[PDB]
């Protein structure tokens, strides 16, 4: 069982840097079903074994596309986290999907 | 004769540890965003 100090020592080295959106579940294969170009994202230093985004990220989605999941990539093009969006969202025309915040837990 | 001896008591164990993980993400389809300046506009050509 890890202590809080070990958890913080751990999370500091994850260093996620970008986010991509998919329409199919990327858990089995994150290289496929990309829908949007990579965008930058920033995180704060760990505390209580938790890291949170420092600001909102505006992602532009092409027309007639759908987004249902996301993924985070390192500074060296490796997928480290995956998850599902609150809703499957269909864009009739080009628009902005707003990422309010995202965090990674070890608790 | 009958003799006895003593040795050191030895015990073995298997201690191991595990952590687990979680992830989160929240967003919505944006509209208008937020701007400090917000006024009626006229746009000529």
């Amino acid at each position: 069982t890890l202590t809080i100090d070990g958890k913080n020592k751990i999370l500091a080295t994850l260093t996620p840097t970008t986010i991509i959106l998919h329409n199919v579940d990327p858990t089995a294969d994150p290289t496929a079903n990309k829908v949007t170009q990579p965008v930058a994202i920033y995180f704060s230093e760990p505390d209580n074994g938790l890291i949170a985004s420092e600001d909102t990220v505006n992602i532009t989605v092409p027309a007639s596309a759908t987004v249902s999941h996301y993924s985070l990539w390192d500074a060296n093009d490796k997928c480290v986290a995956t998850g599902a969006l609150s809703k499957p969202q269909f864009f009739a025309e080009e628009g902005i999907y707003v990422i309010s915040s995202v965090s990674v837990d070890l608790n | 004769r009958v003799h006895s001896y003593r040795g050191v008591l030895i015990i073995t164990d298997k201690l191991s540890v595990e952590a687990g993980s979680r992830a989160s993400l929240s967003g919505y389809i944006s509209d208008g965003g937020t701007s400090d300046v917000f006024t009626i506009c006229r746009l000529l050509d």
